[PDB]
C-alpha cells in the first residue's frame, strides 16, 4: 500500500501525537497494518495513547480491526487497564463481545488483571457476562481461580 | 584503556527474558570477592545469548581479574540451566581488537559456509592457534552438527513425539563402559582377558537415520529417517557470511600479551600457506583485515528477517563492488551482526579498501567514499543503512527500585523527549539498545493438560525442542567428537498456525493437539535488556551540542535526570567515567 | 598473620553429621596438591552449615591460596549433594574480624525487622559486595523467598504430599525457551520473525497460590493455596538484629586479605551514598562499628539453648549499655543468632560504640576501663558466657588418630580435661572451645513395613524433610530480582514428636499411610558440631598458664597429660600455639 | 626440563575408545588459548584411564600454567559422564619421575597388601598429598571400598537385577537430611529444639548385608547378602606392592613443578613421624627409594599380559637382585601392574635401593656397572623389555592422523615407516613404537528391534552389562569414620567368560526375566587398548637413536623423508628431545 502506512504505525506505535496528525493529513491509510495485522488504532490502544486513538477514529480507522490471532483493539485497551481508551473505542462502535481465535473476551482480559473500573464499563455497554473461552472459563471462573474478591462481587 | 573481562553464555532457543532471568541474574549475583572492580555491564538478548563486561581500574593485571571472574563464575556452574551448561559458559580478556581476520572461501560454487566452517574447524584453526605469538582465535561458525530436522505429521501418523525422538537419540548414540572378560580381581589361573565393548558412538548421516524410534503393532518398524529428514549441518543459523557474494568462514587471530605483530601476522601467513596444497577444490584464503577497513551498518525494522537483510546486504555489496569497483578490494557481508544487537534484522558489511597509492585525489579516500555511499544508501526503503570509518557521552538510566522494563522505557522516553527540548546543549541523544516488538505469547493451560493426561514436560520440550532445538548429545564424525541437534524443519516452525500441527502423547496414549491444551496472542517485550551494576539499565549516548563542553551536556542530562519518576536512577560510565 | 582461605557451605535441614559425611569430609580428601597450606580446620553444624579453614605460611600470596582453593573445590564440585552445590558454596581470602556494620532502621516504623533484611539483601548487598577490599559480607538478616507453608492435614486431605507440591511448583513455576517463528534457519519467503513466550517465572504470591495441584474425579480443583499459606518470608529465621533496641537489619563487613581498611570503608560509604535516594520512606543507614571508640560483646550459651534465651541475654547487655553506661555509649547494634565464630540459635554478638572521646573525660570512661566494667557486670549471667571486648594463652587440638568415633573422643577429651583441673597451679581455664552433644530426635524407617504398604523411600524422605527442614525448590523473581521458593511445613505441624504422625504419604496404590505406620523414634544424643582439623575427627581445648607461670610450661604439660590419653587419641597445637 | 602440567581421569570400566571419544576429546578441544603451550599429548587406555600432559615454555610460572589449564577444562566438565566427573578430575602440576617412595609394610604379617594399602589410603595419603611442594602422591595399591559380589543366579531366582541392587543401595545407604522438631520460625513459646536424625551411611559389611531388596508376595524376605557376597576391598585390584618379596604398600611421590626437593623430602619425613606413634602394631615404614644409592627397573610386557605374567618376570627381577646382586642390593620395592606409562596390567616397576658407598668398595660395583650387569641379565627374558637405569642422543616422533583415516589406517602407515627405518642401520637404532599393539576384544552388539520388542529398556540392558562385568561405583560409605566409596559387581567366576554373558538376566516391563542372550549377538574383533593424540589428533608416538657417530639432526632428517613418503593424509611432528 503505502510508505506512510509504515510511518504511521511507527508514530501512533511511539505515542508521537503531531507526527500522526501530518501523516494523516497526507493520505496515509489510517488501517495500515504491520505483519502481526496491528493497525495504528491496535498500537496507539496498547501503549495507552488516548489523543492518537482518537485521531485515528475521526479519520475512519476501522475500530473492530482484528489481528492475526483475532484481537481488537478492546482487548488490548481493556487488558493493559486502559480506561479512557476502553470508553472512547466502545463510544466510536466497538464491538464489547469480540472473541479471539482463543474465544477471548475483552471482559476476560479486563477480569484477568482486575481491572475493575474497566468491567464495569465493558459491562455497563452489554459485555456478555457467561461468555466462555474455548476451556469453557466466564470472567467469573477467572475471578474464582485468582480469588479477587472484589471482582467476584460485581459479577455477582 | 581499563582492562576488562567477558563473560559470554548461550541458551539456545531462549528469549531475552528467560536468558536474564535464570542466567545473567545468577552469575551478576556471584561476581563478589573480585578485586579492582569499577563497573559490570551485561546484556541478554532473544538470540538466546548473554555477554557480562567486566571493567577493571587501570593497572590491574587482566589475568588476575580474567582468573578471579572465572573462579566465581565457575562456583555458580550448577545455578545455572543444564542448557547453558553444556554450551560452555566462556570467560576471555575482551580489551584487545583483532590483530587479523581471515576469510576462508569456495569461489567455484562446492561448498556452504557450513561446509567451509566445518572444514576450517577441523583442519585449520588449532594449527593457528598453536602458532607463534597467536592468542585467542574465534572460528566465525561452527563445526558441523548433526542435524535432526522433524516432520510433525509424520511424528504423529506414528503416535511419536520430540522427546520420544531425544530419547531414542540418548539409547542409541551412546557409549558406555562395558566392563572385561577376565578383569580383576579374577578367578586364578585366568587366561582370557579382553575389553567388552558394546554400542559406540554413530558416526554417519545414514546411521542415524537407522534408529528405531518404535515397533508398531503389525511388525513394521519406525526408524528415525522416517520422521525425520538427516544431515550434517551448523550448530546454528543466526549468521550468514559472504565475501564478495560468496559463502564464508573465517578465524579472528588476537596477539599473545607481549608478542611480536608483524612477525606473528608473518607466522600465520606461512602457516597458511602450509595449509594451502591440501585445501579441495576452489577453498581460498584472503585477507579483509591485516596489521584501511570500514563498515556499512544495516538495520531493518522490527520483526524483519533473515532473507531481507540478506536482500539489503546484497544491494550494498553489489554498490561497492560495482560503483566503487576502483577503490574497493572486498565487501564481507555479515547478516545477523551487529555490535548493539545481533539478530534477523541486522547487518553489517566490513568493506576493505584498496592500498591509499592506487586511490590518487580526494575522491577516492576514504571520507568521500563514505559520505558517497551514505548519499547513495539514503534511498533504500524500510531499511537505515550508514556507511562509516571507526565528543560524546555515556550514559545509564538504571531502575533502583524494581520498577520493572515497561516502567523503566516511560522514564528513558521521558529522558529522551527532555534532552530534544535543548537542541542548544544536546545533540542526537539516544538509546544504545533496541526497542521493544511483537512477540508470540502461548499459554498453557494446566487444567486442560491434567483433565488430557498430558504432562507438562512433555508439552515443553515438545515446544521447544521443535521451535527452538536441543543439543540431544554427541556424535564421532570422521574421528572428531560434535554435536547431535534436533528441531524442527523449518517448513513446521515458521508461523503460529504450525503450532496446531504438533501433538504430544498423553498417558493414555492419545495424541493430543497443542491447541486442545493453550491459547497465544501478540504483545511486545524485549529482544535485548540491558543491565548496569547488577540492576535493570538502558543505556543513552548522546553529545554536546556545536561550541558547547562534553562537561557542560553532562551537567544537562544530570539535571534532566533528577525529574524522572521516583525510583528511576543514572550512572556515567565508559568514556564518562 | 598468616592468610587464611574460608570455605562455607549449606544443607538446608542437615545435620551436623549428615553435613560432615557428606560435604566435609569430601571437599578435606580433596583439598590436595594446594601450595603452602599450613593447616586446615573445619565445623560441621547442625544449622546445615560448614565452614573449612584453610591457613597457609605467613608471606603466602593470598590471590594465589585462594584460587588454588577455588580451583580444588571446582574439581570436588561433583561430589557434593546437589542441595548443597545448588545454594553456592563460596571461598573468601579475608580477615575474621569486621571492619565495620551498616546498620540500617525503620525511623517511621513502616517495615519490619522481615522487611528491612529483605530490602538490604535485595537492593544493597550485591554492590557492597562487589567493592574493591571487601572480603566477607554477612546480612544479619535473610533474603526473602517465596515460602509455600505446608498444612499436612489439608495435603492428606487431597491425597497429596510434599513430592506432589514440589512437583508442581517446577512445573508451574518455570522459565521456558520455546524459540521462535520464522527463526532460523527459515523457510524462503519468510515475513515474519518474532520470539515465543511461554511459561515465565512467578512473581507474587497470588501466583504461586493458584498453582494447580490436581482436578478431583468430580471436577473440582485443589490449589496451592489450598493446602498451604502463601508469603514472603526469609531463606531463613536465623539471624535477627536491633539498633537500639529497635528493629534493624545489617552487613558486617570484613577486610579483603591485604586491602587497605581506610580506603575500603571509604569505598564502602561512596557505594551507600549512591543508594540512599532511592530508599523507602523512613529507611536510614546508620554506623553502629567503624574501626578503638568501639568494641563487641559476645554472647555463648550451651548448645541447646533456643533463639528466645539467647535474646532475653542480649537484652540484658543491651539494657547495661542503654541505662547503665548510657553517658559513654552512643549506640548498640545487637545480632541473635551469629556469634563472630559461629551461627546458631545460642549465640549473639553485640556491636558498642561510644560516645565522642572528648565527651567520655576521665580513664574509666575509656574503652579499657568500660569494657572491663561490662565484663564484671556480665560474670555472674547464669549459663551464659558474656563477655565485652576490644578487636592469649594456648590452643591445642585433641585428634582422633585411629577411627575411634565422636563418642570415644569425648570421652577422651573428658578425661584429659578432668586431668587438667587437677594442676591448678599450672593450667587455668583449660576448656572446649566447641558444644556439647545435645537430646536429637532418632527416627527409624521401616523399610519392610515400606515395602509391604507400597511406600517409596524417597517419598518418605522427601516428605520428611521438606516438611521438618524445608526444601529449595527453584527460583522466582521478586520485584525484578532473581530469589529462592521454599516448601516446609507450617510452624504448629512441626513442633512435637506427635506432630510426626501427622504427616501422611501416597503409596502405589493410591492410600494414604502415615508416617506412623512405618517409623519408630527415640530419643539420643549427636553432636551440634563437629570439628576437623587437617581432615581428622578433632576437638579444640584452649586455656592459660596458671599466674607465675609461663605459656611454654603450661604446654608443656599438657603434652605430658596428652600422653597418657587412650589409644588412637593424638594432638597438636596451632593458632597462638604454632 | 621444561613444566608440564597433567590432567588425569577415571571412567571405571570403560575401554580405550569410549575413554578418548567421551572424555579425551571433549577436554582437548577446549585446550587452546594457553599461555606458552609448546604441545599437548594424551593416552586413553582400556584400564579406564586418561592422562592429557601439557607441556609449556621453559620459565613459564606452573601456578598460571595450571590455572590456566583448568579454566579451559572447566569448559569441559559439565559435557563429561557423570562417572567421571564422580571420580574426581584431576589437574597437577608436577615433575613426571619419582622423588622419593615410602613404603609400609607389616613386621608382624597380621594385614595383607590389601589391609596394608587401605591403611595407608585411609590414615597417610591425604596428609601427605596436602603437604607443600607434594606435587602427585601414587598409591601403590588401592583404598577399600564396600564391594558388593553380585551372584546372576541368584539375582535372577528373585526376579532381580543389577538396577535393583543399584536402587536399593541408593536408598537404604543414605544420609537424610530430615530437619528438626521446633526449627525456625517456632510457634512462639517452643522449648523444645531437637535435630531429626533419620537414615545415615551404613558402616559396615553386616549393615550391607540386611539392605532389603524385596518382600515377596508370601512375606519372606530377599536381603542383599541372599545375592551378594559382601567385604571390603579394593576400589580396584590392578596394583600390588611387594617390598623384599614381603606383603607391602607404599606412596610414590613426585616433586611439585619449582619446588625444593629437601625442604618437601623432609615435611614428608616431618608429616610421616606424625602419623608413626598411632600405627596398628606390625605396621612399619621403609624407606626404598630416596633421591647416587638407587636405581629403578622398568618391566614391560606386550599388551594383553595378565596380572600372573607381569607378577613371574617381577619374581625374576627381584630373585636377580636379591640373589646374584646381595652384596650391593639392601632393597627391591616392586609393583605389579603400574609402571612408568601409568598404570596397565602388562607393566610394573622395581625401586633398587643398595648399601651405603663404602659397603661396595670397586668400580663394578657402583649404581652404573649393577645396572649394566642387571640390564645385561635381563636381556634374555622374552616377551618383555626388562632394563634396570639411574633416573640422550635419542629422538621422539609423533605421527599424526592428519585426515580422519582412523587408528586401523595409522598402525598400517606406523609400520611402514618402522619397516623402511630397518632398511637404515647406517644411519638409524632401534626405531620402536612406544605405544601398545591392538588385542582381542569382545564385541556385544544389542538387539534393539528385540529389546523394544520384549519390553527390556536399553538404559537396563547397560547398567546390567557394565556393573556386572566392569562395575559401578553407586555412592558412598562410612569406613571407621572415613568417607569411601561402595561398589558393585558381579562376582569373578560369573564374569570370566564369554558364555557367562548368557546367565545376566534383566527385568523386562512385564516382569519376565530375560536372558542377555536373547537380545544380543557378539563376536571377536581387535581393537587398541592405549589410543594416543598428539595436539589433539590421534597419534602414534615411535623413538630411537642417531647410530654410533652420527648427529641427531642427521637421523631427524632421514625420518623426516621416509616420513615423506607415507599415505596421504598422515603427518609427523617432533616432540620432547627433539622439538628443540
Ligand atoms: C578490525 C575489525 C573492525 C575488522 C573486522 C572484520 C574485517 N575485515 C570482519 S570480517 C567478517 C568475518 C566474519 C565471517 C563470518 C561470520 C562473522 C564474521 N569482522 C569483524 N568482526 C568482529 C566480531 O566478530 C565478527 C565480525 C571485524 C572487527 O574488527
Amino acid at each position: 500500500g503505502s510508505d506512510l502506512g509504515k510511518k504511521l504505525l511507527e508514530a501512533a506505535r511511539a505515542g508521537r501525537d503531531d507526527e500522526v496528525r501530518i501523516l494523516m493529513a497526507n493520505g496515509a491509510d489510517v488501517n495500515a497494518a504491520d505483519v502481526v495485522g496491528w493497525t495504528p488504532l491496535h498500537l496507539a490502544a496498547y501503549w495507552g495513547h488516548l489523543e492518537i486513538v482518537e485521531v485515528l477514529l475521526k479519520n475512519g480507522a476501522d475500530v473492530n480491526a482484528y489481528d492475526t490471532l483475532g484481537s481488537t483493539p478492546l482487548h488490548l485497551a481493556a487488558h493493559f487497564g486502559h480506561l479512557e481508551i476502553v470508553e472512547v473505542l466502545l463510544k466510536n462502535g466497538a464491538d464489547v463481545n469480540a472473541k479471539d481465535d482463543n474465544g477471548i473476551t475483552p471482559l476476560h482480559l479486563a477480569a484477568n488483571r482486575g481491572h475493575l473500573e474497566i468491567v464495569e464499563v465493558l459491562l455497563k455497554y452489554g459485555a456478555d457476562v457467561n461468555a466462555q473461552d474455548k476451556f469453557g472459563k466466564t470472567a467469573f471462573d477467572i475471578s474464582i481461580n485468582n480469588g479477587n474478591e472484589d471482582l467476584a462481587e460485581i459479577l455477582q | 584503556a581499563p582492562p576488562a573481562v567477558t563473560i559470554s553464555a548461550s541458551y539456545p532457543g531462549a528469549d531475552a527474558k528467560t536468558v536474564q532471568d535464570t542466567v545473567t541474574q545468577v552469575i551478576e549475583q556471584n561476581m563478589n570477592g573480585i578485586d579492582n572492580l569499577m563497573y559490570m555491564s551485561s546484556n541478554s538478548d532473544s538470540t538466546g545469548t548473554v555477554q557480562i563486561t567486566l571493567t577493571f581500574e587501570s593497572g590491574t593485571d587482566a589475568d588476575i581479574a580474567q582468573v578471579q571472574v572465572q573462579n566465581k563464575l565457575q562456583l555458580a556452574m550448577p545455578l545455572l540451566p543444564q542448557e547453558v551448561q553444556q554450551q560452555g559458559v566462556s570467560v576471555e580478556k575482551s580489551s584487545s581488537s583483532f590483530l587479523m581476520v581471515v576469510g576462508v572461501i569456495n569461489t567455484d560454487g562446492t561448498m556452504t559456509q557450513e561446509d567451509i566452517s566445518d572444514y576450517v574447524a577441523a583442519n585449520m584453526k588449532d594449527a593457528i592457534s598453536r602458532t607463534s605469538g597467536v592468542g585467542d582465535v574465534q572460528l566465525f561458525g561452527s563445526q558441523y552438527a548433526m542435524r535432526i530436522w522433524m516432520n510433525p505429521n509424520e511424528l504423529n501418523k506414528f503416535q511419536l513425539t520430540p522427546v520420544d525422538v531425544i530419547t531414542a537419540i540418548k539409547a542409541q548414540n551412546a557409549q558406555v563402559a562395558a566392563g572385561q572378560l577376565g578383569g580383576t580381581p579374577p578367578v586364578k589361573g585366568q587366561q582370557l582377558n579382553a575389553s567388552i565393548i558394546a554400542q559406540t558412538r554413530l558416526t554417519s548421516t545414514e546411521e542415524f537415520g537407522k534408529i528405531l524410534l518404535k515397533v508398531n503393532q503389525d511388525g513394521s518398524r519406525v526408524l528415525l529417517r522416517d520422521v525425520a529428514k538427516i544431515e550434517l549441518g551448523g550448530e546454528n543459523y543466526d549468521i550468514i557470511a559472504e565475501f564478495n557474494g560468496q559463502p564464508a568462514s573465517g578465524l579472528g587471530i588476537k596477539l599473545a600479551t607481549g608478542a611480536n605483530a608483524l612477525d606473528t601476522a608473518a607466522a600465520i601467513r606461512a602457516e597458511l600457506a602450509k595449509m594451502e596444497p591440501f585445501f579441495p577444490s576452489g577453498l581460498k584464503i584472503v585477507y579483509p583485515y591485516d596489521t584501511g577497513v570500514f563498515m556499512t551498518m544495516v538495520q531493518l525494522p522490527a520483526g524483519a528477517t533473515q532473507e531481507r537483510t540478506q536482500k539489503v546486504l546484497n544491494e550494498v555489496t553489489h554498490y561497492y563492488l560495482t560503483k566503487e569497483k576502483n577503490n574497493v578490494e572486498s565487501v564481507f557481508a555479515v547478516n545477523g551482526f551487529g555490535f548493539a544487537g545481533r539478530g534477523q534484522n541486522t547487518g553489517i558489511a566490513f568493506v576493505s579498501l584498496k592500498d591509499w597509492a592506487d586511490r590518487p585525489g580526494e575522491e577516492n579516500k576514504v571520507e568521500a567514499i563514505t559520505m558517497r555511499a551514505t548519499r547513495a544508501f539514503s534511498q533504500i526503503k524500510d531499511a537505515m543503512v550508514f556507511a562509516f570509518n571507526l565528543t560524546g557521552f555515556d550514559f545509564e538510566l538504571i531502575d533502583q527500585a524494581g520498577l520493572g522494563h515497561e516502567k523503566l522505557t516511560q522514564a528513558r522516553n521521558q529522558l529522551l523527549a527532555e534532552a530534544a527540548k535543548h537542541p542548544d546543549m544536546l545533540t542526537s541523544v539516544r538509546p544504545n539498545g533496541l526497542e521493544d516488538t511483537p512477540q508470540f505469547k502461548i499459554d498453557i493451560d494446566q487444567e486442560k493438560a491434567q483433565a488430557l493426561g498430558v504432562s507438562i514436560n512433555d508439552i515443553n520440550t515438545t515446544l521447544g525442542a521443535a521451535w527452538g532445538g536441543s543439543y540431544v548429545n554427541d556424535f564421532i564424525d570422521r574421528g572428531r567428537v560434535k554435536k547431535v541437534y534436533v528441531m524442527s524443519e523449518a517448513k513446521y516452525r515458521m508461523l503460529p498456525d504450525d503450532i496446531g500441527d504438533w501433538y504430544v502423547r498423553a498417558a493414555d496414549g492419545q495424541m493430543v493437539p497443542f491447541s486442545a491444551f493453550s491459547s497465544s496472542r501478540w504483545e511486545y517485550g524485549s529482544p535485548r535488556l540491558e543491565r548496569y551494576n547488577g540492576l535493570p539499565s538502558m543505556e543513552i549516548l548522546g553529545q554536546a551540542a556545536p561550541g558547547k563542553s562534553t562537561g557542560e551536556a553532562m551537567e544537562l542530562m544530570e539535571q534532566l535526570a533528577s525529574k524522572l519518576p521516583t525510583g528511576v536512577g543514572y550512572d556515567w560510565t565508559g568514556m564518562s567515567y
